[PDB]
RNA sequence: AAAUUGUUGAAAGGGAAGGGCAUUUGAUCAGACAUGGUGUCACUGGGCCAGCAUCAGUUUUGGUGGCAGGAUAAAUCCAUAGGAAUGUAGCUUGCCUCGGUAAGUAUUAUAGCCUGUGGGAAUACUGCCAGCUGGGACUGAGGACUGCGACGUAAGUCAAGGAUGCUGGCAUAAUGGUUAUAUGCCGCCCGUCUUGAAA
RNA sequence: GUUCCUGCCGAAGUAGAGUUAAGGUGCCGGAAUACACGCUCAUCAGA
């Protein structure tokens, strides 16, 4: 039904798993690996605590790996003065 | 200035906006003519009738079904 | 702070009511206001909604058109300029 | 538009009992291959009688230039009428180019004289090989061994309409 | 017959705009009107 | 010192294709113009209006009218870039460019680490 | 970029200063004029004189908020709200004298009017008109000029400190490793 | 009877009454879904609104791919003989701040350069593509089917003779109207004239 | 002297989007106080 799906993790800065519209959304260039994550089971209909807790596990696993990363997720973005988005790269 | 160009389109030519165009009314044989057209049109009683003769016609209008434009008018003002 | 927009001023009118003319910080070019295409824009209690349409000049003014026009006492008004819909 | 040269010939068309009449070559400098041929058929009618349709263009061909790496010098030879009469100019251009020389000359011409493309005249461009031969002052001022000026008019636009530093 | 059974085309001004700063002149004076022979085709294309 | 346009006097386009790119002037066609080729950084030889470019401290040996081969040599024995990269003027240009590469994920971890 | 801008007169043109304040008014920024009294203006003296006499308020302010208004639609809401946007001063009275102040380069005369051209200051053609308080105002000015060479002796000691603390912070390690890094 | 004049009464205001503009504070009025059904407060269908997706028309803006032509670009590059000065490498002479100075031959040497001239090409420009892909903006006109089509083994499906689908909210609201003071700004006899408009 | 409103034919239109001529881009006013040249500031400067 073109809703992304997402995590926080919860764990990681208290967002759970939701449902998000794609146009309302920036992609940053830093990527993790989702292979560890296996996402089949919840769908969309589904959506009409345990599964969050089974993927945070695995994403968690992930997210180890590469520094820093836990407290990026963890922060929040603004726009400071002076900061231009169109230079910005995200 | 007006001119021809600023006409308006004929499906919505001479269209209220309750959407019923405004046909004048005397007595109710002039009302039953009226009688399915509730849709497309609404009666107005005229100016001239008496106070007696447009409660008959409300009443038969309100029995009929179809919308006047002008009621309390000389049974109320404004 | 909780902003993720950037608060932009609006000039005038196209000279035509129904299209706004809107100044926006930190864009001297239409290449850098290019981006801004599309955007939702918030007058600010009541709220008046809008978008950016396209640029406007080469100093980086960009036109827009909001759902009920401004009411031309806002001319310099601060108004938001929200990332979102994003393209990137 | 930027300009650019052009060697145009045309034969001005056989007849009955005469043989292949003689090429008539030229090199054009115009922005097109068009403009370049009009040019071409103007500059005949004014040397002997002519006309487009008792004539036509044997070879249109865009020249390039053989060395755009090495800065020379050309004298150029302009003819003009100030409108009552008219008189020729000899002057000397230092660039790499002859099209870009000639574009630079138009644009002095145009600037000086108050003319037009259709106004101006162009005879002939000639590089000069060696030096010393510069007859003309402001060309042979870049000659000078160890050449070096600073630069001028180095004052630039603010880009902010209030400047808080001076 | 084919040209006559075709309606004359309705073309638009260039998109790009018309080159020269004043149309009124002859192509080798430097207007737009005039024989331009081959450019015609870098016009129409931006007219259609 | 004084910045003066002469042979051998490395430049940097400000505006132009290269969009910054160092070169060195190999003959000086009039006041306004001036030939330059710079074979180490790719701008191919042309002709270009002192307005585009900047002149820049360094100089170098070069002879008038080079070719781009010798031109590339004399570039080499000066080893003049080095020298620009020693330069605080290109230390400020990359440091610029570097601030814009940046993404947000690695400008949080310049946040954190400025605490 | 700030809530307030405050503007110097000096050395800039009355119809220049004019036209960029109030095209920044009716944008909505606030801006605050001082030192009006040195405004310039070019042209001769004497043709100034009879312009502003064929107007005919004398003082040099007045004279600027007339030229401003000239641009201002000021019998529209808008314009009227423009001009109270606006504030103008001959002198830098208080509390702005605390504040540093700006320049319009597109303004200025030093950049605008060629050397060797008449030109014409307001403090003078506003005493010519009727203005009788271009002396005390020298005086005062006298006195900030005496208070601005203390405050540049002080800002001259903070820039020594400031060099001191930016060495102190050389010599730090995380700033370096953050560069190095990034940014 | 109008037109006109005078006494008395009420109100506002200021030397004229007077307007327009802005702000201020208030007072007062209008503001549906009576949503069709089901279930033991929950779900479902219609209509209004907001967003998104996929399309169609119109144009706007990028990025990028392929191909043809030219002097099969011309340069450059590497070659390459001849030639020169803006005359290198040196030697010689005079004088020498004992390291630089001055100019005679010097045609490549402890620099380079220009022509003839061989090869290999690249790029630039022009032109074509019924080449891809991205971001914008305005339009949603039509109301059972019919046509040209496309693809589908086939059945059927579609971007093919004009917009449909998904998500969310859908009201004592969203808001809209009228009226009154106070505060200040501007204007301020009338006609014409004027710009676009007072002036 | 003029000749209720609208439309039509003819010597010698309304609204949205885009493009563009003539023009213009200090402000009123929408557009670079952009670039590049040659000039000129004259007691008739010059719009
Ligand atoms: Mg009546
Ligand atoms: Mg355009
Ligand atoms: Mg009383
Ligand atoms: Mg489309
Ligand atoms: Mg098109
Ligand atoms: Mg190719
Ligand atoms: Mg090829
Ligand atoms: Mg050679
Ligand atoms: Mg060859
Ligand atoms: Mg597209
Ligand atoms: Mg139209």
């Amino acid at each position: 039904d073109n809703t992304l799906l997402i995590s926080g993790p919860f764990k990681v800065n208290g967002v759970p798993l939701r449902r998000v519209n794609a146009r309302y959304v920036i992609a940053t260039s830093t990527k993790v690996s989702v292979e560890g994550v296996n996402v089949e089971k919840f769908n969309v209909e589904y959506f009409a605590v345990e599964d969050q807790k089974v993927v945070d596990k695995a994403l968690i696993a992930e997210i180890k790996k590469t520094p820093l990363l836990k407290q990026y997720l963890s922060a929040s973005f603004s726009l400071k003065n002076g900061d231009k988005p169109h230079m910005l790269k995200f | 200035q007006p001119k021809i160009g600023y006409g308006s389109n004929k499906k919505t030519k001479f269209l209220s906006p309750s959407g019923h165009k405004t046909f004048l009314v005397a007595n109710v044989k002039d009302l039953e003519t009226l009688t399915m057209h509730t849709k497309t049109y609404a009666a107005e009683i005229a100016h001239n009738i008496s106070a007696k003769n447009r409660v008959v016609i409300l009443a038969r209008a309100k029995a009929l079904g179809i919308k006047v434009t002008n009621p309390k008018g000389r049974l109320a003002l404004e | 702070s909780h902003r993720l927009y950037v608060k932009g001023k609006h000039l005038s009118y196209q000279r035509n009511p129904n299209v706004s003319l809107i100044k926006i910080e930190g864009v001297a070019t239409p290449q850098d206001a290019q981006f801004y295409l599309g955007k939702r824009i918030a007058y600010v209690i009541r709220v008046m909604w809008g978008k950016v349409t396209r640029t406007h000049g080469n100093s980086g003014v960009v036109r827009a058109t909001f759902r009920n026009n401004l009411p031309a006492k806002t001319f310099g008004a601060s108004v938001r300029i929200f990332l979102y819909p994003s393209n990137i | 538009a930027h300009f650019k040269e052009y060697q145009v010939i045309g034969r001005r068309l056989p007849t009955e009992s005469v043989p292949e009449p003689k090429l008539f070559r030229m090199r054009i400098f115009a922005s097109n291959e068009v403009i370049a041929k009009s040019r071409y058929w103007y500059f005949l009618q004014k040397l002997h009688k002519v006309k487009k349709a008792s004539g036509e263009i044997v070879s249109i061909n865009q020249i390039n230039e053989a060395h755009p790496t090495k800065v020379k010098n050309f004298g150029v030879w302009v003819r003009y009428d100030s409108r009552s009469g008219t008189h020729n100019m000899y002057k000397e251009i230092r660039d790499v180019s002859r099209v870009a020389a000639v574009e630079t000359l138009y644009q002095d011409m145009a600037a000086r004289h108050r003319a037009r493309f259709r106004s101006i005249h162009i005879l002939k461009v000639a590089e000069i090989e060696k030096t010393a031969d510069v007859k003309r002052q402001y060309v042979k001022q870049f000659l000078t061994k160890d050449l070096k000026f600073p630069l001028p008019h180095r004052v630039q636009k603010s880009t902010k309409t209030f400047s808080y530093k001076r | 017959q084919a040209n006559n059974f075709l309606w004359p085309f309705k073309l638009s001004n260039p998109s790009g705009g018309w080159g020269v700063p004043r149309k009124f002149k002859h192509f080798i004076q430097g207007g737009s009107f005039g024989n331009r022979e081959e450019f015609i085709n870098k016009l129409v294309k931006s007219m259609n | 010192n004084w910045r003066l346009v002469e042979v051998g006097r490395v430049v940097l386009i400000k505006k132009g294709q290269s969009a910054g790119k160092l070169a060195a002037i190999v003959e000086i066609i009039d006041q306004k113009k001036v030939l330059i080729d710079g074979p180490k950084a790719g701008v191919p030889r042309q002709a270009i209006n002192l307005g585009q470019v900047v002149l820049t401290p360094l100089t170098f040996a070069l002879p008038r009218g080079a070719r781009t081969a010798t031109v590339s040599k004399k570039w080499a024995a000066a080893a003049v870039c080095e020298k620009w990269a020693a330069s605080s003027w290109a230390k400020k240009i990359a440091q610029r460019e570097r601030r814009a590469a940046l993404t947000d994920f690695e400008r949080f971890q310049v946040m954190v680490l400025r605490k | 970029v700030e809530p307030v801008v405050v503007i110097d007169g000096k050395g800039h043109l009355v119809g220049r200063l004019a036209s960029v304040v109030a095209k920044q008014l009716l944008n909505g920024q606030k801006i605050v004029v001082v030192r009006a009294e040195e405004l310039n203006i070019s042209g001769e003296f004497f043709r100034n004189k009879l312009k502003y006499h064929d107007f005919l308020f004398r003082a040099p302010s007045r004279i600027f908020y007339k030229a401003l208004r000239g641009m201002v639609s000021h019998k529209t809401a808008r314009g009227k709200a423009a001009l109270e946007r606006l504030k103008v001063f001959e002198g830098i009275p208080p509390p702005y004298d605390k504040k540093k102040r700006v320049v319009v380069p597109q303004a200025l005369r030093v950049l605008r009017l060629k050397p060797g051209r008449k030109y014409t200051t307001l403090g003078k053609l506003s005493t010519s008109v009727g203005w009788k308080y271009e002396d005390v105002v020298a005086k005062l000015e006298a006195k900030r000029k005496v208070s601005s060479a203390e405050y540049y002796a002080k800002k001259r000691a903070f820039t020594k400190k400031v060099a001191s603390a930016n060495a102190t912070a050389a010599e730090s390690d995380v700033a370096k490793q953050l560069a190095a890094l990034g940014y």
